[PDB]
C-alpha cells in the first residue's frame, strides 16, 4: 500500500577500484575504474583520459581483477559482487557496436558462514591457473580456471588460521603458492602454501614462518626475478624470501601507516605507496646485486614524493602520471617529474575528477531561479571538505527586459562597417519589423535605410560583399552598409508571397508556394541561379554550410507539407539526393543542420513537438539513424549560437533546449526559463556573448551559463563540514564543521593546516562558564557562517573545549520576528563513554556578527532538534523534550516523553514526531495540543542498523538499513483492532546499493502544478557516502501495477553484464535473511526502455493493456510506453 | 569487605554435591530449529525466569512428574519453563526450554523421588497452552530465534583500512594505563570511518558489542574482585546472557531482558539496570535496606547468584552479599544440606516483617570467610 518509485538523480562518484591493462585491445591502455555499480573503462593518451566505454553493473563491485590466460589476445575482466555474484567478462566490438560479452558467470556464496572481518579479497594466479577468494572465516575459496568452467564452480579448502590479514600469490613458483600474514595469541606470524589443484588442499610452502611486526597490515608480492613479498606495517618494511631476508625503520613513514599500493615497475624495481593522511611514498628496490646471474635485493630504500588526495586506490599509468582514485575526496592526475622540485615537492596535478561523496548533509534551496531548487551539500571528510552546489539545467542570467507585444522574430545585424561587433537586433512582429537598436543599453528603433517598414521580414543578416538582406513577404530586397541603398530586389514574378525563407552567407533560396528558387547573392546584385517545383507546399528550409568551403551549401534540406517528409536536395539542382517519410499528421516546423563535434547532423522538428535527429553524409548521401527525442509539447524553433567555441544548437519551444555533444554523443540538457519562442545570439558591444530571447510577453537579452546539464561548483574549506543549514532572511548559510589540531606540550592546541575556521573575516570563542599527551588529536568544533552569493566565510564561532556539537536548526520560534541558529551540542570527555551534560545555544546573525542570544544547559546530549509549531523539539539522549520560547528570549520546557530509545533521529509532519534510533526502532509520537502532552501512535521494532529516516507522509515511513537497503514502514489507521493500530506494518523492500546518510523533501527541477499534475506524488532526495544522489516518488495502484508489469518485461530482453537477475539485485539483503523487493519500482530499468533498439521494444510489449481511462486496448503499442516512460524521466 | 583471601575454592558451589553425589550424567547437548513449533512437556511446580545458560537444580517427588520426566529421559530430554508474569496461574508467553545433564533416582521413603539438575538452552513464546488430563500439560512452543549482528562500521567501511581491522591483544592484563589508553587507539582505529557517516565515533562506541562488554566488566570487578577470564564468555550472546542471570534485579526486568532478541539491546539494557540499581530491600516492607551493591561476592563461578534446590524440592536464588543489614538471626548454625560445602547456613529474617530473605552462612574450618556470608534470596528482595 505505498507503491513507490526510485531513481537516480546523479550517479556515483566515489572511487572504490582501478586497474589497468590491456583490456579493450592488445595495443591500447585502459584505466578501468568502478565507483560502484558502474564500471567506467577508459584509454591512457598523452593528453590524458580518454572514455570509452559506460556500464552499470547489478551489484557493488567488491573485487576486480584483469588477467589473461593463455590463447588471449587481450585481458579479461573478473568481477566479483558484494552479493557473492562472480563473473569474467570481455570486451567485444565492432566498428561503433561497442558488447562487454560475460564469459562465465556464477554464484559463490555458501549456505553456511559468517563473513569475514578484514572482508573480501579476491586473488588471481599470476599463471592464471585458478581464481582465490577468502570470503568466510576459516575457508579458502578456490575457482579452477579452465575453458570449461563457464558457470565458476568453486571447491573451500580448510585454514586452521582464522584471523588472517592479507593474501596474495607469489610469483616465479612452480605450482600455485600463497603468502600471508595471521594473527594469533603469540602474534602475527607470515605462513606459505603451496595449494594443489589436483589434490584439492594445501601442501608444504617453500619458506616456513617467520615473525613479523606487530601491526603488519599489507603483503605485496614482488615480481620475478626479486621473488618473495614485502610486508609493510606501521613502522617497518620487510621483505621474505626464505634465506634472504631485509629490515627497514624509515622515520618518515611513522606519522601515519600505509593503505594503498601500486606496483610501477613491470619488474617491480619501483613501488608506489600511498598513507592515511595522503601523501605518496616511493618504495624503491635495488637489484646491484648479482653473483651468477641471479638477482637479489640490496636495500629498501623509502622516499616521499609529495601529499595528494586522502587515497584509497592507486595506479600508475604511462609516462610519470599516476591515478590518485580518492574516495573521501576527489580524484586526481598527477605527475611524477622527478626534476621540477619547486618546493619540495615531486607532484603536480593535471586534473581533478568531481566527487561528491561522502555526501554528510543537504539543503535545498532556490538560489537563483525562485521554484527550482539548489542542492547544497556536505562533502568530503579530513582536509577535502567542501560544499558543492549541484544545479540542474543551464541557466541565463537576465541583462536587460524590453518589453514587446509578441516578436515573431529575432535576427541580430551589423549597421556599421567595420565594427567586428553587433550593433542593433531587428524583430519582425505579425505585420511590421520594428529595427532596435542596442549598442550599450539603447533599446532606440532606428529604421535601417534599406528595410521595409510595414512587413513580417522572414530572415535580415549581413550577406557577402558588405552588405545587407532583408528576405520579406514581399520580395527579397537587398541593401547596402557604407551607402545604404536597395541594390536590387527580387520580387516573385507571379507576385506570389515568400512562405519559407532561407539564407546562407552567399545564397539565398526561398520558397513561393509549392515552388523553390535559387538565387546567389553576387556581388551588388542577385540572379536566380535554379527553380523547381515540389509536390507539396515546402514546409520549412535549411541552407547551413557545413564544414570547409563556408561558400556554397552542396546540399539543402526541406519539408513537404502533405507528405510530411524531409528530403534532401542539392542546392543548384533540384535532385533528391536522399528522403525520408518520418512520421506523418503534424508536419515539420523547422529544420537544421549542424556539424556537433566534427559530426555532422540533420535536425527536424515536427509540429507536435518531437525532434527526429539524424545523421548526414557531408559528401553525398544520408544516413537513417532515426531517433526521436519529444523536447516539448510546441512547435520548436531551432538555432545555433556557438557561445563555446562549439556549435551548440538551442531548441525552443515549451521546454527550451540546448543540444550539445558530450563525447561523440548529442545530450540535450534545458534552459532553465518557462517557455522561450525565438532566440538569437546577440554580441553586442555593451552586451558581451549575450544571448536575447523572446518569450510571449517581452524581449530579454542574458548570457547562458555552461553547457553542462548538472554543474557542481566546489567551495573547499579544508575541514570536515558536519551539517548544513539555510537562513533565507540573513542569505547566509550555518554549517557545522571539526578540525584535527594535535596536543603540543604547552597547554594548547595548535593546528595543522590552515582551515576555514582559522581564515574567517573575523571570528569568536565560546565563553561559558556553566560548568593531554604530546601528540594525542582533538577535534575542534566551529560554527561557520557563509554567504550564499560570494562563498566567502562571514565568521567563524569556535565551541568551547570537548564540547561535540550534534544537530543545529534555523528556524524562528515563537512571536519573535527573529530567525536564529540553535545548536546543540554534547561535552564529551574520553574517560567517560555516553555523556552527562550539552547545551543548546542560540546564535542570532545580525550585522555581520555571531551573538548568543540564550543559552541552556541540559543533562545529556542533543543528538537531535525540529522546530515542531513554534517550538524547538530536542532529544536529550533517550527524552524527547518540547520548549517554548518565552517573551524574554529564553527557553522554557513545556512537556517531556520517556523512551527505552537513544532518539537519534527526529522528523516531523504536523503534529507526529517520527522518532528512531540506531537500532531501527522506529517509533511514532503524536503530540496532543488541548492536553498538551506527547502520545505513542505505533510501534515497530526489528533489531538492524538503520542509517537514516523520512516521513513520506501521514501515514508511510521510509527509512535506509542495512546492507544498504531501503523500507518503507505504513500504519493502518483504519484497524479495528489496537495491536494492529498500535503496530507499523512493512509495506516495501528494495535493496538499494548505497549507503543514504540523509533524507531530504524537494526536487531539482521546476515546480510546475500543470494543472492535471503528473503521475509521481511527493518528492524526496537522498545523498549517500558514494556520492549518489537518488530520488524516490510515490505512484498511484494502476502506474505501479503497470511499471511492475512493464519491469517483468524488460527483465528477459535486457542482457545484463555479468548475467545477474534484476530480482536477485534488488531484493532485500541482509546477513540473516534475504526477501524479494516489494512495492519500490526501480527507476533505472524503467528509464533503460528508451535505449532498447525497436524490434526490442516490440518484444517488450505485447500485452501490457495499458489504457486505464474505459477501455483496455489491448495492442497498447509502443510508443505510449515512450510518452510515459518520457513523463518519468522529467521528474528529475 | 573482606579482601585478599576469598579462599572457597568457588567452583564447588556450582557442581551441587548436596543434591546427591554419583548423580548420573548425560552427553551433551541437543538443538530446536530455528522459527520451528514444538511439544515441549511443562514441568509444574516452577515459577522462575530460566535465564538460558543457567543451571536449574530440581527434586522431584509426585508420581506425575516422576513419570513424566522418567519417559522425558527416555524421549529426548528437553521439558519446557514458563516465564510466568506478575500475574500466576499460567499467564506466560515466553520461556525456555531446559535441558537434562544429570539425573538421579532414589527409592528412599518409599517414594521414587527423582533428583535431577537442567540447564536453560533456547528461548520460545507460546502460542497455546494446551493441557493434559495426565497432569504434565504440554505447550505449544515456538522457537523464538536469537539474533547477532556485524559490525556497525561493516556497511560504511573503506576497504582499503579493513587489514588495520584486527588488533593486537589487550595488553597484559587488568591493568590501568593498559586499558584507559588501549581503548582510546582501540575507538579511533576501528571506527575510523564513522566521518564519512553523519555521527560521531562515540556513538558507534556506544552500540559496539567488545566495548559494552568491556564497561560491564569492569563494574562487576569492581564489586567482586573477577578472574579476567573468569568463565566469562567471549561471545556476547554468552556474556549477556550471564550478566543477565547474575544481575540481582526483580522478575519484571528480567522478563524484558528475554524479550530482547539481540546482543547489544541486551548489553545496553544491563549497564542501564546496573548504572541505575544502587539498593536492594525486602519486598514484604519495600522499607528496610537488607543490602547494597558494593557488598556483594562471588563464591560461584556463575556470580552472586545460582539456583540451589531446598531438600523440599523448592528452588531458591540466592545473592551473596559481605554485609547485609537489619537481618536477626534464629536457630543454631546447621549444616545439613548447605549449598556451599563447608558452611552452616543460619536462617536470617527482616528485623521488622520478619520474611525468609536468606540464610547467614557461618564458617567450620578456620581458613575460611569467618561468619560472614549472607545468602539471601529474591523472594523477598525488590530492587529499590
Ligand atoms: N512427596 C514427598 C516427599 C518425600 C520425601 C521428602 N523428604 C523429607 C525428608 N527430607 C530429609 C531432610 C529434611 C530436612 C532437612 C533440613 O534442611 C532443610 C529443611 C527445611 C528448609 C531448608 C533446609 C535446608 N535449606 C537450605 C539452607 C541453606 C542452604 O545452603 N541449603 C539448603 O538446602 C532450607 O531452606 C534435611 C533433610 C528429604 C525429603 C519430602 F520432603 C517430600
Ligand atoms: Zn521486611
Amino acid at each position: 500500500m505505498s507503491y513507490n518509485y526510485v531513481v537516480t538523480a546523479q550517479k556515483p562518484t566515489a572511487v572504490n577500484g582501478c586497474v589497468t591493462g590491456h583490456f579493450t585491445s592488445a595495443e591500447d591502455l585502459n584505466l578501468l575504474i568502478a565507483k560502484n555499480t558502474r564500471l567506467e573503462i577508459y584509454v591512457v593518451t598523452a593528453e590524458g583520459l580518454r572514455p570509452v566505454k559506460e556500464v552499470g553493473m547489478y551489484g557493488k563491485i567488491a573485487v576486480m581483477e584483469l588477467f589473461r590466460p593463455k590463447g588471449e589476445s587481450k585481458d579479461l575482466l573478473f568481477i566479483l559482487t558484494a552479493k557473492y555474484n562472480a563473473c569474467i567478462l570481455e570486451y567485444k566490438q565492432s566498428g561503433e557496436s561497442i558488447d562487454i560479452i560475460t564469459r562465465a558467470h556464477g554464484n559463490v556464496q555458501d549456505r553456511i558462514g559468517r563473513p569475514s572481518e578484514t572482508g573480501i579479497i579476491g586473488i588471481i594466479d599470476p599463471e592464471c591457473r585458478m581464481i582465490g577468494l577468502r570470503l568466510y572465516d576459516g575457508l579458502f575459496k578456490v575457482i579452477p580456471l579452465d575453458r570449461d568452467n563457464k558457470e565458476l564452480k568453486a571447491f573451500n579448502i580448510r585454514l586452521e588460521e582464522l584471523h588472517v590479514i592479507d593474501v596474495k600469490f607469489l610469483y616465479g613458483c612452480q605450482a600455485p603458492t600463497i603468502c600471508f600474514v595471521y594473527q594469533d595469541p603469540q602474534g602475527r606470524h607470515v605462513k606459505t602454501y603451496e595449494v594443489s589443484l589436483r589434490e584439492k588442499e594445501f601442501n608444504k610452502g617453500p619458506w616456513k614462518q617467520e615473525n613479523v611486526e606487530a601491526e603488519a597490515s599489507m603483503v605485496i608480492a614482488v615480481p620475478e626475478p626479486f621473488g618473495g613479498a614485502i610486508i609493510i606495517g606501521q613502522e617497518s618494511i620487510t621483505y621474505h624470501n626464505g634465506d634472504k631476508y631485509l629490515a627497514i625503520a624509515p622515520p618518515i613513514i611513522k606519522q601515519s601507516t600505509i593503505v594503498c599500493h601500486n606496483r610501477v615497475d613491470p619488474n617491480g624495481s619501483r613501488y608506489l605507496l600511498g598513507d592515511m593522511e595522503g601523501r605518496l611514498f616511493m618504495l624503491l628496490l635495488e637489484k646491484e646485486e648479482q653473483m651468477d646471474g641471479t638477482v637479489t635485493l640490496k636495500d629498501l630504500r623509502v622516499e616521499l614524493l609529495g601529499e595528494t588526495s586522502i587515497a584509497e586506490c592507486l595506479t600508475y599509468l604511462d609516462n610519470g602520471v599516476v591515478f590518485v582514485g580518492s574516495r573521501l575526496g576527489d580524484s586526481q592526475l598527477v605527475k611524477l617529474n622527478v626534476d621540477s622540485n619547486e618546493q619540495g615537492s615531486y607532484v603536480v596535478a593535471m586534473e581533478t575528477f568531481t566527487n561528491l561523496g561522502p555526501i554528510v548533509d543537504m539543503c535545498v534551496v532556490d538560489l537563483e531561479r525562485q521554484g527550482q531548487g539548489q542542492l547544497v551539500t556536505c562533502s568530503g571528510a579530513f582536509k577535502e571538505g567542501s560544499l558543492r552546489i549541484i544545479r540542474n539545467g543551464i541557466g541565463i542570467h537576465e541583462h536587460a527586459s524590453i518589453d514587446l507585444p509578441g516578436i515573431k522574430g529575432l535576427w541580430p545585424l551589423r549597421s556599421d562597417p567595420n565594427r567586428e561587433t553587433d550593433d542593433t537586433l531587428v524583430l519582425s512582429f505579425v505585420g511590421q519589423t520594428r529595427v532596435l537598436m542596442l549598442n550599450g543599453e539603447e533599446v532606440e528603433e532606428t529604421e535601417l535605410m534599406g528595410f521595409v517598414d510595414d512587413q513580417q521580414t522572414f530572415f535580415c543578416g549581413n550577406v557577402a560583399h558588405q552588405q545587407l538582406i532583408q528576405i520579406t513577404s514581399a520580395s527579397v530586397r537587398l541593401v547596402s552598409q557604407e551607402p545604404k541603398a536597395l541594390v536590387s530586389e527580387w520580387k516573385e514574378p507571379q507576385a506570389k508571397n515568400i512562405s519559407v525563407a532561407s539564407c546562407n552567407s552567399s545564397q539565398v533560396v526561398v520558397a513561393v508556394g509549392r515552388a523553390l528558387y535559387y538565387l546567389q547573392i553576387h556581388p551588388q546584385e542577385l540572379r536566380q541561379i535554379s527553380h523547381t517545383e515540389m509536390e507539396h507546399e515546402v514546409a520549412c528550409l535549411d541552407i547551413t554550410p557545413l564544414g570547409d568551403s563556408n561558400g556554397l551549401s552542396p546540399l539543402c534540406a526541406i519539408g513537404l507539407w502533405t507528405d510530411i517528409s524531409a528530403r534532401i536536395l542539392k542546392l543548384p539542382s533540384f535532385e533528391l539526393l536522399h528522403k525520408e517519410m518520418l512520421g506523418g499528421e503534424i508536419i515539420p516546423r523547422s529544420i537544421l543542420m549542424t556539424t556537433f563535434e566534427s559530426s555532422h547532423y540533420l535536425l527536424c522538428a515536427l509540429g507536435d513537438g518531437a525532434l527526429f535527429y539524424f545523421g548526414l553524409n557531408i559528401e553525398t548521401g544520408l544516413l537513417s539513424d532515426r531517433k526521436k527525442v519529444t523536447l516539448g509539447t510546441q512547435p520548436t524553433v531551432l538555432r545555433t549560437f556557438r557561445s563555446l567555441s562549439t556549435t551548440n544548437v538551442f531548441a525552443c519551444s515549451d521546454r527550451p533546449t540546448v543540444i550539445y555533444s558530450s563525447n561523440h554523443k548529442l545530450v540535450f540538457s534545458n534552459v532553465n526559463l518557462k517557455e522561450v519562442n525565438y532566440m538569437c545570439p546577440l554580441n553586442s558591444d555593451g552586451y558581451p556573448d549575450s544571448l536575447a530571447l523572446a518569450n510571449n510577453s517581452t524581449l530579454t537579452i542574458g548570457t547562458i551559463d555552461e553547457i553542462q546539464k548538472l554543474h557542481i561548483r566546489t567551495v573547499p574549506l579544508y575541514e570536515s563540514p558536519r551539517k548544513i543549514c539555510y537562513q533565507e532572511v540573513s542569505q547566509c548559510f550555518g554549517v557545522l564543521s571539526s578540525r584535527i589540531e594535535v596536543q603540543d606540550t604547552s597547554g594548547g592546541t595548535t593546528a595543522l593546516r590552515p582551515s576555514a575556521s582559522t581564515q574567517a573575516l573575523s571570528s569568536s570563542v565560546s565563553s561559558s562558564k556553566l560548568f593531554t599527551s604530546f601528540g594525542e588529536e582533538v577535534e575542534v568544533h566551529n560554527l561557520l557562517i557563509i554567504d550564499q552569493h560570494t562563498f566567502e566565510v562571514l565568521h567563524a564561532h569556535q565551541f568551547l573545549q570537548n564540547e561535540y556539537a550534534l544537530s543545529l536548526v534555523s528556524c524562528k520560534l515563537g512571536k519573535d520576528p527573529n530567525t536564529y541558529f540553535i545548536v546543540g551540542t554534547a561535552m564529551v570527555y574520553p574517560e567517560e563513554a555516553e555523556p552527562k551534560q550539552g547545551r543548546i545555544v542560540v546564535f542570532q546573525y545580525s550585522d555581520g556578527k555571531l551573538q548568543t542570544v540564550a543559552e541552556k544547559e541540559v543533562k545529556g546530549a542533543v543528538y537531535s532538534m525540529v522546530e515542531f509549531n513554534g517550538k524547538l523539539l530536542a532529544s536529550i539522549n533517550s527524552t524527547v523534550r518540547l520548549y517554548e520560547w518565552t517573551t524574554e528570549k529564553e527557553l522554557r520546557t513545556e512537556c517531556n516523553h520517556y523512551n527505552n530509545i537513544m532518539a537519534l533521529y527526529l522528523k516531523t509532519k504536523g503534529d507526529f514526531i517520527l522518532v528512531g534510533d540506531l537500532m531501527r526502532s522506529v517509533l511514532l509520537l503524536a503530540y496532543k495540543p488541548m492536553e498538551g502532552n506527547f502520545e505513542e501512535i505505533a510501534r515497530d521494532f526489528n533489531p538492524n542498523w538503520m542509517s537514516a529516516v523520512e516521513i513520506l507522509d501521514d501515514d508511510n515511513f521510509l527509512g535506509a538499513e542495512n546492507a544498504f537497503n531501503l523500507f518503507v514502514c505504513q500504519k493502518d489507521s483504519a484497524a479495528t483492532t489496537d495491536e494492529e493500530r498500535q503496530h507499523l506494518q512493512e509495506v516495501g523492500l528494495f535493496h538499494l546499493g548505497e549507503f543514504v546518510n540523509v533524507f531530504c523533501h524537494g526536487s531539482l527541477v521546476m515546480q510546475n502544478l500543470g494543472e492535471t499534475s503528473t503521475p509521481t506524488q511527493g518528492s524526496v532526495l537522498f545523498g549517500t557516502v558514494n556520492g549518489m544522489i537518488g530520488l524516490v516518488t510515490s505512484l498511484s495502484e494502476s502506474w505501479y501495477n503497470l511499471l511492475l508489469d512493464m519491469q517483468n518485461r524488460l527483465n528477459k530482453v535486457i542482457k545484463s553484464v555479468g548475467k545477474i537477475e534484476h530480482s536477485f539485485w534488488r531484493s532485500f539483503h541482509t546477513e540473516r535473511k534475504t526477501e524479494p523487493a516489494t512495492g519500490f519500482i526501480d527507476g533505472d530499468l524503467i528509464e533503460s526502455f528508451l535505449d532498447i533498439s525497436r524490434p526490442k521494444m516490440q518484444e517488450v510489449v505485447a500485452n501490457l493493456q495499458y489504457d486505464d481511462g474505459s477501455g483496455m486496448k489491448r495492442e497498447a503499442t509502443a510508443d505510449d510506453l515512450i510518452k510515459v516512460v518520457e513523463e518519468l524521466t522529467r521528474i528529475h | 569487605k573482606k579482601p585478599n583471601i576469598i579462599n572457597f575454592d568457588t567452583s564447588l558451589p556450582t557442581s551441587h554435591t548436596y543434591l546427591g553425589a554419583d548423580m548420573e550424567e548425560f552427553h551433551g547437548r541437543t538443538l530446536h530449529d530455528d522459527d520451528s513449533c514444538q511439544v515441549i512437556p511443562v514441568l509444574p511446580q516452577v515459577m522462575m525466569i530460566l535465564i538460558p545458560g543457567q543451571t536449574l537444580p530440581l527434586q522431584l517427588f509426585h508420581p506425575q512428574e516422576v513419570s513424566m520426566v522418567r519417559n522425558l529421559i527416555q524421549k529426548d530430554r528437553t521439558f519446557a519453563v514458563l516465564a510466568y508474569s506478575n500475574v500466576q496461574e499460567r499467564e506466560a508467553q515466553f520461556g525456555t526450554t531446559a535441558e537434562i545433564y544429570a539425573y538421579r533416582e532414589e527409592q528412599d521413603f518409599g517414594i521414587e523421588i527423582v533428583k535431577v539438575k537442567a540447564i536453560g538452552r533456547q528461548r520460545f513464546k507460546v502460542l497455546e497452552l494446551r493441557t493434559q488430563s495426565d497432569g504434565i500439560q504440554q505447550a505449544k512452543v515456538q522457537i523464538l530465534p536469537e539474533c547477532v549482528l556485524p559490525s556497525t562500521m561493516s556497511a560504511v567501511q573503506l576497504e582499503s583500512l579493513n587489514k588495520c581491522q584486527i588488533f593486537p591483544s589487550k595488553p597484559v592484563s587488568r591493568e590501568d594505563q593498559c586499558s584507559y589508553k588501549w581503548w582510546q587507539k582501540y575507538q579511533k582505529r576501528k571506527f575510523h570511518c564513522a566521518n564519512l557517516t553523519s555521527w560521531p565515533r562515540w556513538l558507534y562506541s556506544l552500540y559496539d558489542a567488545e566495548t559494552l562488554m568491556d564497561r560491564i566488566k569492569k563494574q562487576l570487578r569492581e564489586w567482586d574482585e573477577n578472574l579476567k577470564d573468569d568463565s566469562l564468555p567471549s561471545n556476547p550472546i554468552d556474556f549477556s546472557y550471564r550478566v543477565a542471570a547474575c544481575l540481582p534485579i526483580d522478575d519484571v526486568l528480567r522478563i524484558q531482558l528475554l524479550k530482547i532478541g539481540s546482543a547489544i539491546q541486551r548489553l545496553r539494557c544491563e549497564l542501564d539496570i546496573m548504572n541505575k540499581c544502587t539498593s536492594l530491600c525486602c519486598k514484604q516492607c519495600q522499607e528496610t535496606e537488607i543490602t547494597t551493591k558494593n557488598e556483594i561476592f562471588s563464591l560461584s563461578l556463575c556470580g552472586p547468584m545460582a539456583a540451589y534446590v531446598n531438600p523440599h524440592g523448592y528452588v531458591h536464588e540466592t545473592l551473596t552479599v559481605y554485609k547485609a543489614c537489619n537481618l536477626n538471626l534464629i536457630g543454631r548454625p546447621s549444616t545439613e544440606h548447605s549449598w556451599f560445602p563447608g558452611y552452616a547456613w543460619t536462617v536470617a529474617q527482616c528485623k521488622i516483617c520478619a520474611s525468609h530473605i536468606g540464610w547467614k552462612f557461618t564458617a567450620t574450618k578456620k581458613d575460611m570467610s569467618p561468619q560472614k556470608f549472607w545468602g539471601l534470596t529474591r523472594s523477598a528482595l525488590l530492587p529499590t
